[PDB]
């Protein structure tokens, strides 16, 4: 009962004092018994919070400000007193509440993650506690320039010190825990709003998803902060010249926190492929054929001036719209017509890890400043130029053991981890030829091949989309540098034969499943299907033999559901979607199965006024299509009127006639 | 075989309307005009063989202006638009409407018939309005 | 005995009405009429030229729904009655027939 | 357990043209440079006029158009007059990330 | 909600024949077709809008009626007690009766003529397997007691 | 039963042309002319109320100077209802 | 705006105001069935200085001695009370509907 709770959080009030405070004679002053003080409240996590499943002291420290207004002071001070005598050189006792502030500092930030196994308690308490813990990493981040990320740095450095050989489990542990702590700052994001379901929705909806508490601005969470306050506390130095160390117990974190940096960047943002200003007049300009576009498809006078129109319709009958453009385009009449139903068909719905590139709006983009884009560049470069092959080799030596173990977060994240920076490489590289494809060789050992495929296998048969999604985008991003190190060019005859038989079927079944799942998963399915097609037509076991399997209405469901989104597509991504189209109704001939009414409608729309950009590529694409599309279609309704019928429908799959519909003899 | 575009309750057919309007806002000359009012001996070709809209469009292009003020007795003047009046007084807002529309039509056209280099997004962006005075008696 | 209780009518596009003179039978009739495709247009008019028949077709069968719910429920009936199929497979029957 | 359902603001569309506007006018509050009847050393006003609100704890910025104007051949000062009203909460973020670089004090009323 | 009812000494069924009777039937012939017949015709060919119904003829009629030995109910005394029923009563009659136009007034022009032949039309399309109207929306007229003269 | 600590001599001045948001819910110290003044009025302080569902009687709420007591729901039978200032106690205090 | 739950002590922050005063339509706690029963929390909001004042038409503008012409002026904030009654000023800012609320 909250008696209980009342009495918590009196007793955390009452450490919140005995912690410490500033003393008048303004400089912070540790408490007497201060390490004491320290050990009990993280007693108190572990004694109520872990042990009885609460988060009860995780609130109840967030009331009484401990990180904020003690933590975070020591270990600043402590970093200063350890950094003016660095240059000069009881130490021995305040180093160890240094650590214990690290520790609690880990505890408090550690990454809240509900679920089914949650307490009731727990599932009720995220929420708001999520907002404590931006709090924390706002201030971690700003406070004196995240001077504390330089006392972290220093509690680390006090074990590297000493030798691979002399670093005992303790110190070991020491190391990791230093990293928990750089990937929980990293890490903490804002909550999901998480509605009861039980009543019905009122007449409006949800006002606001916002959950960031008053005192906190999502600039302050934004990454620039994040790389402004690692630069200025030179984190970035200290994760290089660690993983330059690798010569492997902390290997999982550190592969973390090099996810946790990737999870929702765009490599493309990190080049450019007055100069602002200049693009504001262009995107002005864009929006702009938007505006001479809805004008058209508005009122010249005001609106209760309400003219009537009547379409007669062929037959002997007659419909009435108020449209005053439309009395002369009976386009605009149709297409209000339908517009004015009441109807709509209804429809249908559809946790352990962050929002990332797997489930972000598509062209949801991190906006650098210029110098933290020169910084975090620079940081991965130097990265790729260090760390990559032997981290990677590093984790999948560990993960090509206990697969059965691997729990669902730590495989998304390791896939996800492989696929980023494969994909950087690649673009540096043809961006400029001073970067080295193999660079990133490691990727291209067989062991990786081997894991990653295990992953996507064992992921498909378990049913697990997060990681067969997470492990189609590593097998696009594998085959992308599989092609490219074919062109540098004997391990891609290897693969070639490898991914023969049952890697065919499965990477064909997935675009079939894809199209009940979101826009990303689609995306994912489409990139990979373009990849696989470029790299087996290079190869050209049989072409026919494979791209028949993936010829079949079931993908293109899956191709025109992605494609309704076109408005929101990338043209490249349309370009893709055209280029399968091409490959499959002109070359391949299997003109049949795309004369659907879904496509014929999706055509118009996208190249209406309403729809592409008159000088988009993409729609110079869908244009050269449609001429060849509509002609292939007025050949086979002359000679097929059944065919006007047949438009409407899936096609026949009772083959005696199925062939007849195919083909017309 | 194909939808009509009707005036509601009226059968007037829109195509119609728009083409009778069409002839009359170009091709008609303001000699018409004193041959439908008293004192038709004052016809002068020098000034009365004007194509009277297609001046007052271009003034109104060369200005940008939106608005064209319109006697409704030059309808009556005029073979294939004296129905056209009618519709006016009887039907406006449809009438009307279709007015405006051909007016920007008009101006669309005319810039790329006449064909001297023009602003077409300029137009493309403006909206259009006749206003049709003089239409009866008071 | 039970003097009235009260209950809810409701109607859907349905395989039979769809089967019937003014569905299917009205686009083999009036299709191949309506629709003219031409090299001499340009494809957005072109698709227009299509979807204006099989709107107003459409709407005049099924005013309820929106057309392109229209061509969903059209898509899964098609993929989940008999006697649409026999129908289906009968015209190619006499196209093959000819 | 309690039947709910994650909603979730990832996503979210996001204007670009604000964000843009964002972009080209922190920019340009923070280096717009001119400087007269004095030496050739630019003052950058606005930064200047910053530590000004850092000084005296103000809460307000007074910004004058004309300087807008001539920068970037004045096209965002020619959105900001069109449209004004959808663009003052991104004039907004881009003046806190600048109030944040050169004047931290002031994120708070401190 | 339930209502009691009870019988009045008048039936609209009889009073609505000699409503009917009396409008096809008198004229003023003292001062040598059908006065009402006559009236309708000219409303027929939209001359005129209004009918104006004279008492002094209903008592006439009556006159003449009970000089050939019928019964006539007094149609005067009933349509002077509750006359706004009436109205409605001799619009129907009007509405039944009312003969075809001598004269062409350009009729296409007339918009509920042109809405309710193109209600027609739809209506045929459906009674061959492929009131019309509220009768005030075709009722041109208005409809007018005058009183009695004093004699 | 009560006591009021009557706090004078309080340092900061303000004019009624010069209150402002920051103001809000802080002590003020303000000087002015009293222009129109309304009669003593008793007041209710410490209010129970009556639900007319369940067991009716409801806790003491305390009455502040700008808003009426709101009971969104009676505890007692945790639902909206009517409700009735009590008979069994109420208390009051005079205002003006 | 800033309010807590009736029924549950939790919060609702950072609420964006309309023209109308604006309350949350959801609960943020899973657990609570809570919608439009709310307690505006005043500490934790933030309010502005709000100030609307009325202008009048330039006497020295108006074309032929009629009646001038009027318009509501919202000042907020630093920019409150620096008009007075018969000061003739120049304002800048937004042109804006105000719905009747
Ligand atoms: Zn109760
Ligand atoms: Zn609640």
């Amino acid at each position: 009962a909250d008696f209980s709770l009342t009495v918590l959080r009196a007793r955390i009030a009452l450490l919140a004092t005995a912690i410490g405070g500033p003393d008048y004679t303004p400089p912070y002053k540790l408490g007497d018994d201060c390490l004491a003080c320290l050990k009990d409240l993280k007693r108190w996590f572990k004694l109520v919070d872990d042990q009885q499943k609460r988060w009860d002291v995780a609130m109840a420290v967030a009331e009484y400000r401990i990180l904020t207004d003690d933590l975070l002071p020591i270990l600043i001070d402590w970093e200063n007193k350890c950094s003016l005598a660095a240059k000069l050189a009881n130490k021995a006792y305040y180093d160890k509440i240094a650590l214990n502030c690290l520790q609690l500092l880990v505890l408090m930030t550690w990454p809240l993650i509900v679920t089914e196994q949650s307490s009731s308690n727990q599932i009720t308490l995220y929420g708001e506690l999520k907002k404590h813990q931006l709090v924390y990493k706002k201030t971690i981040l700003s406070m004196e320039s995240g001077k504390v990320l330089r006392a972290a740095i220093r509690l680390a450095l006090d074990v590297i010190k000493i030798d691979r050989l002399s670093r005992t489990p303790r110190d070991n542990m020491v190391l990791k825990l230093v990293l928990n702590f750089f990937r929980n700052v990293i890490a903490i994001e804002p909550g999901e709003f998480t509605i009861n379901t039980k009543k019905s929705m009122p007449k409006k909806g949800i006002t606001s998803i916002d959950t960031l508490p008053p005192n906190v601005s999502m600039d302050d969470i934004s990454l620039n902060t994040v790389i402004s306050s690692f630069h200025k506390n030179k984190v970035f130095g200290f994760l290089l010249t660690l993983t330059s160390s690798l010569s492997d117990f902390i290997n999982i974190p550190l592969l973390e926190i090099m996810f946790y940096f990737t999870k929702d960047v765009n490599q493309e943002l990190l080049f450019p492929r007055t100069s602002a200003g200049f693009e504001l007049s262009k995107l002005l300009q864009k929006e702009h054929q938007m505006r001479k576009n809805v004008i058209k498809h508005t009122s010249a006078r005001h609106s209760r001036f309400g003219g009537l129109l009547s379409i007669q319709t062929p037959d002997k009958t007659r419909l009435t719209v108020s449209g005053s453009q439309a009395l002369v385009d009976e386009k605009i009449a149709l297409q209000k017509l339908d517009d004015s139903k009441k109807w709509n068909k209804r429809i249908i719905k559809k946790e352990g890890l962050p929002n990332s590139l797997l489930n972000s709006q598509t062209g949801k983009a991190i906006f650098f400043t210029e110098s933290n884009g020169k910084h975090f560049k620079e940081f991965i470069n130097n990265f790729i130029d260090s760390g990559f092959n032997i981290l990677l080799h590093s984790v999948t030596n560990y993960f090509t053991t206990e697969q059965d173990r691997m729990v669902t977060l730590e495989q998304v994240e390791y896939l996800l981890f492989f696929a980023w920076f494969v994909k950087y490489q690649l673009l540096r590289s043809k961006i400029d030829n001073s970067a080295d494809i193999k660079q990133v060789s490691e990727a291209l050992k067989e062991v990786t091949f081997i894991l990653v495929s295990s992953l996507l296998r064992s992921a498909y048969d378990l049913k697990n989309w997060t990681v067969t999604h997470a492990g189609m985008i590593a097998f696009n991003e594998l085959l992308n540098l599989v092609s490219r190190t074919k062109a540098a060019q004997d391990i891609e005859f290897i693969v070639s034969r490898l991914f023969s038989d049952e890697r065919i079927q499965l990477l064909s079944n997935l675009p079939k499943i894809g199209s009940k799942y979101s826009l990303q998963f689609m995306k994912s399915c489409i990139e990979l299907t373009h990849s696989v097609l470029k790299v087996l037509e290079q190869y050209s076991v049989n072409f026919q033999k494979v791209q028949a399997n993936y010829m079949t209405e079931p993908v293109i469901e899956t191709y025109i559901n992605f494609l309704e989104r076109f408005r929101e597509l990338e043209d490249d991504s349309i370009k893709k979607v055209f280029s399968f189209f091409h490959r499959v109704f002109v070359q391949a001939k299997e003109q049949a199965l795309l004369f659907r009414f879904d496509l014929i409608i999706l055509l118009r729309e996208m190249l209406s006024p309403d729809g592409l950009d008159r000088m988009s590529r993409s729609r110079k694409y869908v244009s050269q299509f449609s001429d060849y599309f509509l002609a292939r279609l007025k050949k086979r309704l002359k000679k097929s009127p059944a065919w006007f019928v047949g438009l409407l429908f899936p096609p026949l799959h009772n083959s005696e006639v199925g062939f007849y519909q195919r083909y017309g003899e | 075989s194909e939808p009509l575009r009707i005036i509601w309750g009226t059968n007037v057919s829109i195509q119609e309307c728009t083409t009778n309007f069409r002839n009359f806002l170009m091709s008609f000359k303001y000699k018409f005009r004193k041959i439908l009012d008293e004192r038709e001996e004052f016809i002068n070709n020098t000034t009365d063989e004007e194509l009277y809209y297609i001046k007052q469009l271009n003034e109104m292009r060369e200005l940008g202006t939106s608005n064209l003020n319109l006697d409704a007795r030059n309808l009556l003047a005029y073979k294939q638009t004296e129905d056209l009046y009618h519709q006016l007084l009887n039907y406006p807002q449809e009438v009307i409407s279709i007015m405006d529309q051909t007016i920007k039509d008009c101006m669309v056209s005319l810039i790329v018939d006449n064909n001297l280099d023009y602003d077409l997004d300029e137009i493309e962006t403006k909206f259009y309005k006749v206003r049709p005075y003089n239409v009866g008696s008071c | 005995a039970i003097t009235a209780r009260k209950r809810r009518p409701q109607v859907k596009l349905t395989a039979e009405k769809l089967l019937s003179d003014k569905g299917l039978p009205y686009v083999l009739k009036n299709a191949h009429k309506r629709i003219r495709i031409s090299s001499k247009k340009n494809s957005y008019d072109n698709l227009s030229n299509i979807i204006q028949f099989y709107q107003l077709w459409a709407h005049e069968l099924f005013p309820k729904a929106k057309f392109k719910d229209f061509m969903k429920i059209c898509q899964t009936v098609g993929k989940t009655d008999p006697v649409l199929r026999e129908y289906r497979v009968s015209l190619f029957r006499d196209e093959m027939g000819m | 357990s309690f039947k709910s359902r994650a909603l979730n603001h990832v996503k979210k569309v996001d204007d670009v043209t604000g964000e843009k506007v964002r972009e080209a006018f922190e920019q340009f509050l923070e280096d717009f440079s001119v400087q007269s009847t004095d030496t050739g050393e630019v003052e950058k006003v606005y930064r200047a006029q910053i530590e000004f609100m850092k000084i005296y704890d103000l809460n307000t910025i007074y910004i004058d158009y004309q300087h807008l104007s001539m920068r970037e051949n004045g096209a965002l000062a020619m959105a900001i007059s069109e449209q004004y009203y959808r663009f003052l909460p991104f004039l907004q973020k881009g003046l806190r990330r600048v109030v944040r670089k050169y004047a931290p004090e002031l994120l708070n009323t401190s | 909600a339930a209502l009691p009812s009870i019988q009045l000494p008048v039936d609209y069924n009889n009073l609505f024949n000699e409503i009917t009777d009396f409008l096809v039937t008198f004229k003023q012939d003292t001062l040598s077709g059908p006065k009402y017949m006559a009236m309708l015709q000219k409303v027929a060919n939209r001359e005129l809008n209004s009918v104006i119904i004279d008492l002094d003829d209903i008592l006439q009629y009556q006159n003449e009626k009970f000089l050939q030995g019928t019964q006539a109910d007094d149609l005067v005394s009933a349509i002077q007690q509750n006359a706004n029923h009436f109205t409605e009563l001799f619009c129907r009659a009007i509405d039944n009766n009312m003969p075809l136009p001598t004269k062409e007034i350009d009729y296409k022009d007339d918009v509920l003529d042109v809405i309710l032949n193109q209600r027609r039309l739809r209506n045929e399309r459906m009674l061959s397997d492929r009131e019309l109207f509220p009768p005030n929306l075709t009722r041109r007229y208005f409809l007018y007691f005058k009183p009695l003269s004093q004699n | 039963s009560e006591i009021h600590v009557r706090i004078s001599d309080f340092p900061t001045i303000y004019s009624l042309r010069e209150l402002r948001e920051s103001n809000l819910s802080s002590l003020v110290r303000v000087t002015g002319v009293v222009t129109r003044r309304t009669g003593v009025f008793p007041q209710l302080k410490y209010v129970k109320f009556n639900c007319l569902k369940c067991g009716s009687i409801l806790g003491p709420f305390f009455q502040d100077s700008n808003e009426e007591i709101r009971i969104s729901f009676c505890t007692n039978c945790k639902s909206k209802g009517p409700f009735r200032v009590n008979g069994e106690k109420t208390v009051y205090r005079n205002y003006q | 705006a800033s309010f807590t739950c009736d029924m549950c002590r939790a919060i609702v922050d950072n609420v964006e105001q309309s023209f109308k005063y604006t309350e949350p339509t959801f609960c943020p706690n899973p657990s609570c069935e809570n919608r439009a029963f709310w307690t505006l929390n005043v500490t934790r909001s933030r309010f502005l200085d709000w100030q609307k004042v009325r202008i009048q038409e330039n006497a020295n503008e108006i074309p032929t001695g009629s009646m001038p012409r009027t318009l509501d002026v919202i000042l907020r904030g630093d920019s409150v009370e620096r008009a007075k009654p018969g000061d003739r000023c120049k304002f800048t800012g937004v042109e804006i509907v105000v719905p009747d609320v």
